[PDB]
């Protein structure tokens, strides 16, 4: 997104990357790298099952 | 119901088999019926130590579900990091809640997150935020100084540090532990007492040393978490869940709290005269804080709990310790708790 | 030792009538344990600064009063714990180390651990500590049939 | 420790040094505590004379360029950074710098105070006095260093 700028009235974010559509992840390890950008995203892709998303059908989990 | 060892289960199915015949009194370790009779009693002896330890276990489920005192799970480790900035500030900026730490060593690549918003004032230099850990366990216990960098952009900071250490990060409670709370639940049913008040100050998960006391017309409670720093939020909380227990006629406060120092010095004379160095000093005086800090307001310092705690090494390598200064035990006052100070160690 | 360090707990522990119908115990200590308790007890060996795994048959023979109850008994229970961690080390690493073990050395750890087992089955207490000490029981006799055969293939 | 003892020396004997007068670059020959005579002396010089009255020399005219290689100091906080709450860390007997370039600088003093010659440029007639840091908090710049005697040759 190219022209957005989220500002406050006198108010800011004291860290930076924040106002804008930057996202961070931080990790000492794949897994823990991966599980953040898992879980970012996948709870939030919604759809018309009658039962639920794809974070219950795929476990991810296990990793290392 | 009752323990048996091998030996005697096997030696009564012999003597029971050797009935009606006298073809089968060779019992050599050879012969194949005496192996499988060993391998008859020892299953017999797994089963009925299998069968004991499961009744231990129905008795504590039971015991959990009777009252409803289910065992506390895993309790989250936290504390509180220090912002500092480049230079003062200007404008009032915003922390949102779940803002990341991370500590920049390699030996704890554990992560930290915050729950509350915090606001920094208009020319401030510094603030004071809490920050929980994700994970649960030993590993939120680091050692003083290793959050180094906020894992973000940190624009408008420099480095971050923590001035104390992390302890509230704990394993599950053991069943003694358990047994302790449903004993001093036991004998908490009965309100307006200090008995009673100790539970209901100890009820919340968090707290972990707790003392009471009465004077002729008041009620004062004191109480912190292992680190030792109450907290507002704790109070209120305390305040809240507590309504269900306090004396009806008498008015209750809860707040008071000193660390109370001392330094102590003692000598110890190795068994072994190689190997005096200074490294198993460094190990001996780390040993010696982890205990008095473990130690809590109700706690008092004792030179025989000491002298138990030092010497849970073997006896054969430390053969004598004794003390300088300390000679006469310490009454802690209520509101104080003990802690250690500086603290020095030498051979002799 | 030469690979990776040990626990503090195990270290500090190695380091240091009622008799069985069935089972006749001597105190006669293996090649093998006699050169490896000298590294244990010199401090040449790496050691780590934290310890876990609370669940260990160790820990189980601390917390009991064996030591005071039965030191001698506590004494038998060292030496099990020694020639079952030396044949630990050496198949994992450091194969210099065969050819210093016969299986009369194993066969009578067998012999000792079945006569205090006898006496740790007198009281409840020692519940676990026998538990844990009956499921070696058979599987010391295993390396003892293929000690021999091990040792030739090797 | 020496660096303490002097400075608490010098307090006590503030009041009494009215005849050390202040200068831009004064560098007299004469010890002003050896003599009645008013003298014209800056800060640099006055540290010499008195780390000169012990056993210590330190050298002459102990200009800026002498805290960069000499080693006798190490830093507790270095430039560019001005934070208000850090300042109670501080102890007695601690250099306090000021000025973009150096200009002057200062001994620390408890009570949030510091001890320094201040006035007009052209030879101010002003003495010795004490000031508080409030109103020089803003030229503190920063710098701050310590002595060490023990382990120096």
């Amino acid at each position: 997104i190219q022209e957005v700028q989220a500002v406050l009235p006198e108010v800011g974010w004291l860290i930076d990357g924040d106002g804008d559509n930057e996202v961070k992840f931080t990790g000492s390890s794949a897994h823990e790298v991966m599980t953040g950008i898992i879980r970012r995203f996948i709870p939030y892709m919604k759809y018309n099952y009658t039962e639920n998303t794809i974070d219950n059908y795929l476990d991810y989990d296990d990793l290392s | 119901m009752k323990t048996r060892k091998l030996t005697n289960i096997l030696s009564k199915l012999i003597d029971k088999t050797m009935a009606g015949t006298s073809k089968i009194t060779d019992f050599t370790p050879g012969s194949a019926s005496r192996s499988l009779l060993e391998a008859v009693s020892l299953e017999i002896e797994q089963f009925y130590i299998l069968t004991k330890e499961n009744i231990d276990w129905g008795i504590q489920e039971g015991i959990i579900e009777a009252f409803d005192f289910q065992k506390r799970q895993s309790k989250r480790a936290y504390g509180d990091v220090t912002i500092q900035f480049y230079q003062p500030l200007d404008m009032r900026m915003y922390i949102p809640a779940g803002t990341t730490f991370t500590s920049t060593r390699q030996e704890y690549p554990q992560q930290f997150e915050t729950l509350v918003d915090y606001y920094a004032e208009p020319d401030s230099t510094e603030i004071v935020v809490e920050v929980y850990c994700k994970e649960t366990g030993v590993a939120g216990n680091v050692p003083e100084g290793t959050i180094n960098t906020i894992a973000s952009g940190s624009s408008l900071i420099r480095s971050v540090n923590n001035e104390y250490s992390f302890n509230t990060g704990t394993k599950e409670e053991s069943q003694e532990d358990f047994k302790r709370r449903f004993h001093s639940f036991v004998e908490s049913r009965g309100r307006a007492t200090n008995k009673s008040v100790r539970y209901g100050a100890l009820q919340i998960p968090d707290v972990e040393g707790v003392y009471v006391y009465e004077e002729t017309g008041h009620i004062t409670v004191f109480a912190h978490d292992r680190n030792g720093n109450l907290s507002d939020t704790l109070k209120e909380d305390i305040i809240d869940a507590l309504q269900d227990y306090r004396p009806s006629g008498i008015m209750l406060d809860v707040t008071g709290v000193e660390k109370e120092e001392v330094n102590v010095s003692a000598t110890v004379t190795i068994s072994n005269k190689s190997r005096i160095g200074d490294t198993l000093q460094k190990h001996i005086e780390s040993v010696i804080r982890s205990y008095l800090n473990n130690l809590k307001t109700s706690d008092d310092l004792i030179i025989t709990d000491l002298i138990q705690a030092i010497m849970n090494i073997d006896d054969v390598l430390i053969y004598d310790v004794s003390f300088d200064n300390l000679d006469e035990n310490i009454i802690v006052p209520p509101q104080g708790i003990i802690r250690a100070g500086e603290i020095k160690v030498e051979l002799k | 030792n030469n690979f990776i360090p040990q626990p503090q707990g195990l270290l500090r522990f190695l380091n240091t009538s009622f008799v069985s119908k069935f089972y006749t115990p001597q105190l006669q200590l293996s090649e093998l344990a006699k050169k490896v308790l000298t590294n244990i007890k010199t401090d040449d060996i790496p050691v780590l600064e934290r310890e876990f795994n609370d669940n260990t048959i160790i820990h189980k023979a601390n917390d009991t009063l064996l030591k005071v109850q039965a030191p001698r008994m506590y004494m038998i229970l060292q030496s099990i714990v020694l020639e079952a961690y030396a044949i630990v080390n050496c198949f994992v690493e450091n194969p210099s180390s065969l050819k210093y073990l016969t299986e009369e050395d194993v066969s009578i750890t067998r012999e000792n651990l079945n006569y205090v087992a006898d006496y740790l089955g007198n009281y409840d207490d020692y519940n676990s500590v026998v538990l844990d000490l009956r499921d070696l029981d058979l599987c010391f006799s295993a390396i003892e049939l293929q000690l021999p055969l091990i040792k030739k293939e090797a | 420790p020496l660096s303490t003892i002097l400075a608490l020396d010098l307090n006590d004997n503030l009041k009494s040094l009215s005849n050390i007068k202040y200068m831009f670059k004064g560098a007299p020959k004469e010890n002003p505590f050896g003599t009645d005579k008013d003298v014209y002396i800056d800060t640099y010089n006055l540290l010499y004379w008195l780390y000169l009255g012990e056993d210590e020399e330190l050298a002459y005219p102990m200009n800026i360029n002498y805290f960069f290689t000499e080693g006798r100091f190490f830093t507790i906080f270095g430039k560019g950074h001005k934070y208000k709450v850090d300042v109670s860390k501080f102890i007695v007997g601690d250099i306090l710098f000021f000025g973009r370039s150096d200009t002057n600088i200062g001994i620390y003093v408890g009570d949030g105070e510091f001890i320094s010659m201040m006035g007009k440029f052209p030879k101010d007639e002003t003495p010795i006095g004490k000031y508080k840091l409030d109103d020089y908090w803003n030229e503190f710049n920063g710098r701050v260093m310590r002595f060490d005697e023990e382990v120096y040759i």
